[PDB]
RNA sequence: UUAAUUUAUUAAUGCAAACACCUGCAUUAAAAAUUUCGGUUGGGGCGACCUCGGAGCAGAACCCAACCUCCGAGCAGUACAUGCUAAGACUUCACCAGUCAAAGCGAACCUUUGAUCCA
RNA sequence: GCCUGUUUACCAAAAACAUCACCUCUAGCAUCACCAGUAUUAGAGGCACCGCCUUCCUUAAAUAGGGAUGGCUCCACGAGGGUUCAGCUG
RNA sequence: CCUCCGCAUAAGCCUGCGUCAGCUGACAAUUAACAGCCCAAUAUCUACAAUCAACCAACAAGUCUUA
RNA sequence: GCUACCUAAGAACAGCUAAAAGAGCACACCCGUCUAUGUAGCAAAAUAGUGGGAAGAUUUAUAGGUAGAGGCGACAAACCUACCGAGCCUGGUGAUAGCUGGUUGUCCAAGAUGAAUCUUAGUUCAACUUUAAAUUUGCCCACAGAACCCAAAUCCCCUU
RNA sequence: GCUAAACCUAGCCCCAAACCCCACCUUACUACCAAACCUUAGCCAAACCAUUUACAUAAAGUAUAGGCGAUA
């Protein structure tokens, strides 16, 4: 996402009121774009073995690439939400 | 603009197509290139480039009796009505192609060289090299392209693997497999270059108009010109 | 003269009059609650004072909102309220220069998403801020529950929104038929976003789709005076008798 | 990325036909080598500073000649008085010197028929236009 | 100046007079000495001391200045320590 | 020479002026609209 | 247009971003866009001048022009109290700016260039 | 100036513009112009058909007229611009 | 005595030298055969100018539906 | 609906000479060379004569298209509804104008010739000017006094 | 004595209050055939112009912004 700023800045509103824009309020200048941002990783738990990350049931740290495009939609994996944590949790102390 | 392209016609005939003329206008209605307009009323033939299209429910070479050769308002090669089987089509006449010639068209890649007689179409892997080809297509049955003028005569210069090197008229090479259909000979009408227009009428009735202002740009034409460099600022136009 | 009433005020007035007043109450309220969006395009202040260095005093400070721009092809998508920024930028940063128009637009991907409540698979135009949001909730159908319509910012999203909650409402046994179990735990699941189908059933609904479904909703072929006279005269013949 | 942008260097910046390109490309494969901006400072040098004209520069090879070994030369030649930059006009007080008589010639020639001076004058000189252009850097 | 502003029809202040001069409250206004800061290396001690100086304005220049602010810069202002208490008001004056 | 530029014709009038071409865009819809605004008697030519 | 300021927009590339298409950011171009045309002097030219100072015009308090008649300067040398403070004055006809200075304190025992903002 | 044509509607019709001819540059290709075309093609610019080589006369008096890539060659044409014999004429 | 005039059609205009009584008002009037307003579809068809169209002459290559 | 160009489908071009012609002469038709008239005109570009083309790159009716920094242009800066080096209308708009013009009862009073400035058609400061106020010297002014270098007068002020 | 002169209500202005048969998108006013959303700019002020300016009360023209200047 493209984040901006305001060059000018502009002044308090009030409460209830709404800011009231300008010409000069239009301009803006861009602090930064995410897309640029480093990858971060992806928290899964996996369901069936795949090579190379895991077996089942251990919360793995995935590029987000893999986990959306490969993982998840082919059913490999599950979110890593409490609920999934939990349940794989109950699955593990089961054994 | 209301404008809709004359080109509607789906299905392929032998009957001259009424065309409409353009100006050299866009569908928006601005002239789009210059020095177009007037010029005799024409009526488009459907010339089918894909010479090798066995007839419906049929397949493999057959052969053609050349019906006619005609002048083409369209071209500058002259076109031949060339029948087969049940079927008429027009195509672009060879420099030595006369009514009441055999024609052959051929998908076959023999493994030796087929004898090229001018106006057969063969795929060019048949042909032996060096030989006189025209309407060539750039990929297996796409239709031929290239070498449809006038006269003109491209070479088959090379064949190795599946692909052959052509050189095009404008003695540029090009790579095309060897699957892909061409006719040999120089296309007809080979004395165009000679003709002398004479007059600035006869330019009219071809349809070519003289047109002014054709850049649109500020200040019209413009001439490339190399921007000097800093250090040599002094030196750009040194006075007399 | 002057309008009894102030021009800003002439919607409110109208959605007080005519059909728009027999709408449902809880779909007349959601109109006219209105949330700011979450921040996307700009950085929000942290707290509502701050110490300005230039002079060391605790000011108020507000967070003013970047106008977005949504073209009609985001409410065929889901952008994660991500849009259009229709803006102006100083050449090379320093206002002591050019002053030109910029426009920044969102990446733009095509993703194909299963919804687990509607069973279905779509393919929508989305963005990285979506998938990240998506990832956040934990699944599409999770995101469409939970993001509220402002910070949804689409009409298919919203659409959306109100199969997922018409499903629940219904406990619709389409999703997934012969196999009970797995419908069940969908729906438990999914249970928490759970709400009224007369509720469900507007949600998302633009205004002049509210006013079609309520014209739809009350349009009656009138009965013949017929009926209504021989039930009249049945009745006053009924009291005559007993009397 | 690098033979078309030195081809597009070639012909927008610089002008040249597609058939001198080809030939350019042709008889000295080393301009593809040669970093762009010393490639057009050398073309410029020719064009502006020396008043070449495209073809005399394709049919001299000059982009083949290195850019230390052309200033040597031809800086030599106008302080000398025997090279004048035509004017405007495109004309000169006195014709110059032909360019396979100015680079394509040996040091030993290039003094004895074009310059008529001395190599020791020659070599004084190089070294001082040596230092010269390490000042303007 | 602003003689009567766009939103409250008041008049303003021109803020390069506030940044620049100190008016005492019985209408003197004080200003420091053009170039005192500059070039001080050339020069003289004299020179310097006369341009570290605190210098008053002309009677017009101080009516021009008096036009410019508003009546909230001519007010009695009781700070804590101001250097300038004592000069705020004159004495022994005639006419 | 000149003063004889409108050379009537009723095809051209109603293709250029009409009713149909006004409504046809929302710039000629808005001409409408000021000459009903206005209070004009003829809306349209 | 080799005037100044831009590249928003397109075209190229490069780097990220999504795994041909597209977004962001840079660079180079194309195309353009916005804006300006200092002053005094000089008819047969191919410019000169613009600030400060000295002399005459202007003889004797001050002041006095010019396309007027002449000359000079954009600092250096010195030292490093060539420091700090402060009565009272002068003043280039305004302001800005620029000068001189007793007393006092402190060491010792000097003879021209330009503001504000901004950094 | 090759020519027929075009042009400043309303002060210029021309030697200007166009023009066949020629040269240069750019483009190897299809489903809205170019083009339902393809290098003998298309777009742009330049140039100009074409072809060949590299003091005397006029008057009586004449500031008029005619003659002793480049250099030439004017076939025809012209409400073009000059000069002239003869005639004709307010 | 005069006229590239006149009569029609087209286009345009819209009652704008018909009657009556006082330019105004009232009253009347242009009658379809001419002209306009068309076609039930699906597909399949439709190379071969015109120029007295026959020779002759070409190039600019030229309105062409049955089941 | 003019005009420029273009699209669709139409139409016109006598006679003679010549033969398939951007051919000759010359009607219709188109144009507008030259002269005169007209110049608030018959006409916001005409009339009369004269003249150019007149089977073509022709002329022309009908309908459609290209739209304003745009179109169109056989480039004349030509044309785009009589005034196009960039249309017209509405709006911003009561644009701006250091420039021109105008600025309406009676009566009295005081009232006149440097600096900076993209500045010399303007403005700011000064000087002058007006009003009101405070209190106390103001002008004139003799004697004394104001430079060496190398005239008329002036400055200064006791008295009056 | 001609032309003329005159006239007073037709209405309007600013407030307050109150929220105000048939035909017709085809060539409109013709009875009847197989598709919207998207920064205003600029004049103007800055004595040019280029960033900028220019679409209850009180706090206060204050804090702030600003070729730190016009001004906001
Ligand atoms: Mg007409
Ligand atoms: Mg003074
Ligand atoms: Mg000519
Ligand atoms: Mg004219
Ligand atoms: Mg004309
Ligand atoms: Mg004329
Ligand atoms: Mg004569
Ligand atoms: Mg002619
Ligand atoms: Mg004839
Ligand atoms: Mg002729
Ligand atoms: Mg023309
Ligand atoms: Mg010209
Ligand atoms: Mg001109
Ligand atoms: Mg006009
Ligand atoms: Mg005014
Ligand atoms: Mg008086
Ligand atoms: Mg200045
Ligand atoms: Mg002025
Ligand atoms: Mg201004």
């Amino acid at each position: 996402t493209v984040i901006v700023e305001r060059w000018w800045k502009v002044p308090l509103a009030g409460e209830g009121r709404k800011p009231r824009l300008h010409r000069r309020h239009r301009v803006y200048k861009l602090v930064e774009d995410t897309k640029h941002r480093p990858k971060e990783n992806l928290e899964l738990i996996l369901t069936q073995s795949v090579e190379n990350v895991g077996v089942r049931g251990d919360l793995v740290s995935v590029k987000k690439s893999l986990g959306r495009n490969r993982l998840l939609p082919q059913g490999l994996a599950v979110y890593a939400s409490p609920e999934n944590k939990k349940l794989f949790e109950e699955e593990k102390l089961l054994r | 603009a209301n404008f809709v392209s004359w080109k509607s016609r789906t299905k392929y005939t032998i009957t001259p197509v009424k065309m409409r003329k353009s100006g050299g206008r866009d569908h928006t209605g601005r002239i789009r290139v210059h020095g177009i307009g007037g010029g005799h009323k024409q009526r488009y033939r459907m010339i089918d480039f894909l010479r090798f299209r066995p007839e419906e429910t049929k397949s493999g070479p057959f052969e053609e009796k050349v019906i006619q050769v005609r002048y083409d308002p369209c071209r500058s090669a002259d076109i031949a009505l060339v029948a087969g089987g049940s079927r008429k089509r027009w195509i672009i006449a060879t420099e030595n192609m006369q009514a009441g010639d055999t024609i052959l068209n051929s998908n076959h890649i023999g493994r030796m060289a087929v004898a090229a007689r001018e106006g057969d179409a063969h795929p060019l892997g048949a042909l032996p090299v060096g030989t006189l080809i025209n309407n060539v297509e750039s990929e297996p049955g796409r239709g031929a392209q290239y070498i449809r003028a006038a006269g003109t005569c491209g070479v088959l210069l090379r064949k190795v693997n599946g692909t052959a090197i052509i050189q095009l008229p404008s003695k540029r090479q090009m790579q095309v497999l060897e699957t892909c259909v061409a006719t040999v000979g120089r296309v007809s009408n080979v004395d165009h270059n000679k003709r002398v227009i004479g007059k600035a009428g006869r330019n009219r009735w071809l349809g070519k108009r003289p047109n002014s202002g054709r850049w649109h740009r500020k200040g019209g034409w413009a001439g490339r010109k190399i921007r000097p460099l800093p250090p040599m600022k002094s030196y750009v136009k040194l006075p007399s | 003269p002057l309008h009894k009433y102030p021009v800003w005020l002439w919607k409110r007035l109208q959605l007080r009059e005519g059909i728009c007043s027999r709408l449902p109450g809880h779909y007349l309220r959601s109109l006219e609650e209105e949330r700011t969006p979450t921040p996307v395009h700009y950085r929000p202040h942290g707290a509502k004072f701050k110490i300005n260095p230039k002079n060391g005093q605790r000011e108020r400070v507000e967070d003013v909102p970047i106008p977005i721009y949504f073209p009609p092809e985001s409410q065929r998508g889901l952008w994660g309220g991500e849009g259009w920024i229709l803006g102006q930028i100083y050449a090379n940063n320093d206002k002591l220069s050019k002053r030109l128009k910029k426009v920044w637009k969102p990446q733009l991907f095509e993703r194909e998403f299963y919804s687990e409540i509607l069973d279905k698979k779509f393919t929508v135009t989305v963005t990285m801020r979506t998938l990240d949001l998506i990832d956040e909730a934990y699944g599409l159908d999770f995101y469409i529950l939970k993001t509220p319509k402002e910070d949804l910012c689409s009409k298919f999203g919203m659409d959306l929104k109100r199969g997922m909650l018409l499903r629940l409402a219904r406990q619709d046994p389409q999703l997934h038929p012969e196999d009970p179990e797995r419908r069940a735990a969908i729906y438990d699941k999914y249970k928490e976003f759970a709400i009224p189908e007369e509720e469900a059933e507007w949600v998302g609904l633009t205004l002049e789709e509210a006013i079609e479904k309520q014209r739809l909703l009350e349009e009656k072929d009138p009965v013949p005076l017929f009926k209504i006279y021989v039930a009249e005269l049945i009745q006053q013949l009924q009291q005559q008798a007993l009397s | 990325q690098d033979i078309n942008d030195t081809v597009r260097l070639l012909k927008e910046k610089c002008l040249f036909t597609v058939q001198q390109v080809t030939k350019i490309l042709h008889s000295c494969p080393s301009v593809l080598r040669e970093d762009l901006g010393q490639l057009e400072y050398k073309f410029q040098y020719a064009y502006f500073r020396m008043g070449i004209k495209h073809p005399d520069i394709v049919k001299s090879e000059y982009l083949q000649y290195s850019l230390t070994k052309i200033k040597q030369r031809h800086i030599y030649l106008e302080r000398l008085g025997r090279y004048q930059t035509p004017d405007k006009k495109g004309q000169t007080q006195i014709p110059n010197p032909l360019l396979k008589d100015i680079l394509r010639v040996s040091e030993a020639e290039f003094l004895a028929r074009t310059a008529c001076t001395s190599v020791e004058e020659f070599q004084v000189f190089k070294k001082l236009l040596a230092r010269e252009e390490e000042e303007s850097e | 100046l602003t003689y009567f502003s766009a939103r409250k029809g008041k008049r303003k202040t021109v803020k390069a007079v506030i940044d620049r001069f100190l008016r005492l409250h019985c209408g003197l206004w004080v200003r420091r000495k053009a170039g005192y800061k500059k070039k001080l290396w050339k020069k003289t001690p004299a020179r310097k001391k006369r341009l570290r100086e605190f210098v008053f304005c002309n009677k017009t220049q101080s009516k021009l200045l008096d036009k410019m602010t508003t009546s909230f810069w001519k007010r009695r202002n009781w700070y804590v320590d101001d250097p300038y208490q004592k000069y705020h008001d004159r004495t022994n004056l005639k006419v | 020479a000149r003063g004889n530029e409108y050379q009537p014709s009723n095809i051209k009038r109603k293709n250029k002026h009409g009713w149909v071409r006004r409504l046809s865009t929302p710039a000629g819809v808005q001409v409408i609209l000021r000459r009903m605004l206005k209070g004009r008697k003829s809306l349209s030519h």
